[PDB]
């Protein structure tokens, strides 16, 4: 399953 | 054997053509499970394996949220970093980013990584503690204290020794028949005359899984890393691999060199002769 | 992947400590919020949780955070009559974004020391023929429920910025009614 | 950075004339990601080609396998012609079964 | 400034189109549209990650948005049908895990009507207080009485001698349906304001009850007898009297 805690660069 | 599960990920900005290309790919070890291609009709998730098959709408309908939730990330990324390098409107940029987990033979964690690039390159790394970052310049440095800032780094980790290796194990049972199997190489030797007095002898492997293996040639015994032509080991389409190594030897002492090949499946490693 | 609160209506007498109740199964949240709705308006946001954080604290509000068994409680200490509103619990990811409960409304009842439960009847200032019933001065434990032809409201809630004459009332009119009987 | 591609061409199976197989190639390590890639048969594009999802190594570099069904024979010659920036020329690459 | 969001209310005939403005000057890259029908919490209609790019929410049948620019998320309703009665919350945030918060708007409340024909302003009358009142408990309760408005959006206030007063005001929690089986019933409320004997027995003193009504709009089209129910004030007053 994908890694979901996005954080913008 | 170990196993991994990986997620790659390829945006690529293209100016005046509208939005940018986004191509995600979930493998467990060299097999793709999942794919998300933003020029598809679908815009879903789609299983690629069939073993993947039996999972239920639920996991199809957070797979096509959480992969769309990455996409509009890049999206804001490839705005964000063609403002940190000062570079113009009218030119194609690259974001790559790979993160996964390793698994032993036990099932148990063995490690944890991801790496981002921008246009080919290493931008930020998570550090092998799993715990802090390597930027490669100053535009990366900027986006370490961002991901510093939210945390990202203890809820990277987190996911992979946990979700990442949970559902590596899931894929590895529900998928076992192909996936935790060894097909041992099928070998044979080529011989092609370049002059004379000198010929090519070419070692190949067919059919094996998995894909890690090792094709060696050697004179009387000693190794010849340095004079041995080594193709990188490619898929067959079928669901096994091929390799060759190549050796360029004086015509009449053939019978002098020896490929040894070493794999899983293998009861004991081969050593191959010509005819 | 949603979230919830249940209960969906809490009635309590003032100065009684309460808990407001959140559950949701969204996965790796960035934070939980804890927003107050006045009727008819917007949003007041209460209490951000962060993902990093376990609670936070504002005056006599306080709300924990379980990622783990997917909760979140607020305590309302000492509650008063100015605490009444629609609690709304909301919780941030990435797949779903900011995801809202359904909400609480909180009815925190004002303390009636004195009691003098009564029906009076009220004429029109400018006509002779229109009046109301006035059913008045109850304590806030009895309650007043609604014959077609003749409307009962139900008990009213006080200005939150009141200081002065605070008692319970529900008003009933109709168009031959008698008010002895309305309630 | 620029990445000139390799190139393998190559059959699933083994190659037995007059009997239904695929026809492999197999470009990787080029950069950046846009490529052309056609499978020829005696020179002429063939229209049903698939490939695999655009994928990379850890060096950056892509990989994508293009295959096609195709039935070997003694005379028929089949080849992968790839495109991309780093080539001087579409880079013609044919298969050799012998090799 | 935060989240500007227009109109803060509309009323609208079924199959009648409407555009709801939402403007932000902060450069937040993430823009929403929410619908929160009563007692229900905010539901997700569309979102945009930034100029260029709108995506389906929860619930975007019936809707469309656009994000040509960063500053702007307008949400269009082509064909408004009774479903679409609710309060839109517009909102923004710099980042997606918005560590800060959303921004939301202050909020717009749409009702969707057969006709404007369904739309009245309320009557109001001011009861004075029960003799029988202040000799058992020398006070004396106002009531005010809202009667036959559609929609339920009035806003009751009292106010003495020319200044608001909140001390003794009383006020149903939500407006009562003089028709509860009916979808298109007027509504009544009622409020109450409790002064000393001594300040109603007093005839310098003087009591308004005015209910702020939101209706239709000047450019609306009205082809009936009564008065255009217009966005207005209807207020009835008492005087304390001694004699």
């Amino acid at each position: 399953e994908l890694f979901s805690y996005l954080i913008e660069k | 054997g170990s196993h991994s599960m990986r997620y790659f990920f390829t945006s690529v900005s293209r100016p005046g053509r509208g939005e940018p290309r986004f191509i995600a790919v979930g493998y467990v070890d060299d097999t793709q499970f999942v794919r998300f291609d933003s020029d598809a009709a679908s815009q879903r998730m789609e299983p690629r394996a069939p073993w993947i098959e039996q999972e239920g709408p639920e996991y199809w309908d957070q797979e096509t949220r959480n992969v769309k939730a990455q996409s509009q990330t890049d999206r804001v990324d490839l705005g964000t970093l063609r403002g940190y390098y000062n570079q113009s409107e009218a030119g194609s940029h690259t974001i790559q980013i790979m993160y996964g987990c390793d698994v032993g033979s036990d099932g148990r964690f063995l490690r944890g990584y991801r790496q981002d690039a921008y246009d080919g390159k290493d931008y930020i790394a998570l550090n092998e503690d799993l715990r802090s970052w390597t930027a490669a310049d100053m535009a990366a440095q900027i986006t370490k204290r961002k991901w510093e800032a939210a945390h990202e780094a203890e809820q990277l980790r987190a996911y992979l020794d946990g979700t990442c290796v949970e559902w590596l194990r899931r894929y590895l049972e529900n998928g076992k028949e192909t996936l935790q199997r060894t097909d041992p190489p099928k070998t044979h030797m080529t011989h092609h005359p370049i002059s004379d007095h000198e010929a090519t002898l070419r070692c190949w492997a067919l059919g094996f899984y998995p894909a890690e293996i090792t094709l060696t040639w050697q004179r009387d015994g000693e190794d010849q890393t340095q004079d041995t032509e080594l193709v990188e080991t490619r898929p067959a389409g079928d669901g096994t691999f091929q390799k060759w190594a190549a050796v360029v030897v004086p015509s009449g002492e053939e019978q002098r060199y020896t490929c040894h090949v070493q794999h899983e499946g293998l009861p004991k490693p081969l050593t191959l002769r010509w005819e | 992947q949603e979230v919830t609160q249940i209960p969906a209506a809490l009635s309590v007498p003032e100065g009684e400590n309460l808990v407001l109740n959140c559950s949701f199964t969204l996965r790796w949240i960035y934070n939980l919020q804890w927003f107050r709705q006045d009727p008819g308006k917007g949003l007041t946001s209460l209490l951000l949780i962060q993902s990093s954080q376990r609670e936070q604290t504002s005056g006599r509000l306080n709300a924990s955070l379980d990622k783990s068994s997917g909760r979140s409680t607020l305590y309302i200490a000492a509650s008063q009559p100015g605490d009444s509103a629609t609690y709304l619990c909301a919780v941030n990811n990435a797949g779903n974004m900011l995801t809202f409960g359904g909400g609480t409304r909180l009815m925190v009842k004002p303390h009636i020391q004195n009691p003098d439960p009564a029906v009076y009847q009220l004429r029109d200032s400018k006509s002779s023929d229109k009046s109301v019933c006035l059913f008045t001065d109850f304590d806030s434990q009895t309650n007043v429920s609604q014959d077609s032809d003749v409307y009962i409201t139900d008990k009213c809630v006080l200005d939150m910025r009141s200081m002065d004459f605070k008692s319970n009332s529900a008003v009933a009119w109709s168009n031959d009614f008698a008010c002895a009987n309305a309630f | 950075i620029q990445r000139t591609p390799k190139i393998q061409v190559y059959s699933r199976h083994p190659a037995e004339n007059g009997k239904s197989n695929f026809l492999n190639c197999y470009v990787s390590g080029f950069h950046p990601s846009d490529i052309e890639v056609d499978l020829l048969k005696n020179g002429e594009r063939i229209e049903k080609v698939e490939h695999s999802d655009l994928s990379f190594s850890k060096d950056w570099s892509f990989y994508l396998l293009y295959y096609t069904e195709f039935t070997p024979t003694e005379k028929d010659e089949y080849a992968c012609r790839v495109n991309h920036v780093t080539l001087s020329q579409p880079k013609i690459v044919k298969w050799d079964r012998d090799m | 400034a935060g989240v500007t969001q227009t109109p803060k209310f509309r009323i609208l005939k079924i199959g009648q189109s409407m555009t709801l403005q939402c403007t932000q000057d902060m450069n937040h890259n993430y823009m929403y549209w929410y619908r929160q029908d009563p007692g229900m919490g905010l539901k997700l209609i569309y979102y945009s990650v930034g100029a260029g790019i709108t995506d389906k929410g929860e619930v975007p049948n019936g809707y469309n948005v656009s994000r040509s620019t960063t500053e702007d998320f307008p949400l269009r309703l082509e064909s408004a049908a009774p479903s679409q009665t609710s309060v839109y919350f517009c909102a923004s945030s710099e980042t997606r895990g918005a560590p800060y918060g959303y921004t939301f708007g202050s909020g717009t409340r749409l009702t969707v009507v057969e006709d404007l024909n369904k739309v009245f302003p309320p009557e109001v009358a001011v009861f004075e207080p029960s003799e029988a009142e202040i000799s058992h408990t020398q006070k004396a309760t106002l009531v005010c009485l809202a009667t036959g408005f559609y929609p339920d959006h009035v806003e009751l206030s009292w106010w003495v001698n020319g200044k608001e007063v909140h001390s003794g005001v009383c006020t149903d929690p939500q407006p009562l349906k003089e028709q509860p089986a009916l979808n298109d019933s007027r509504y009544a409320l009622s409020s109450r304001l409790r002064v000393s004997a001594t300040f109603w027995q007093d005839p310098r003193n003087h009591f308004r009850c005015q209910v702020q009504f939101y209706g239709l709009s000047e450019n609306d089209e009205w082809t009936q007898d009564r008065a255009k129910p217009v966005t207005q004030i209807v207020s009835a007053e008492a005087w304390g009297r001694a004699d």
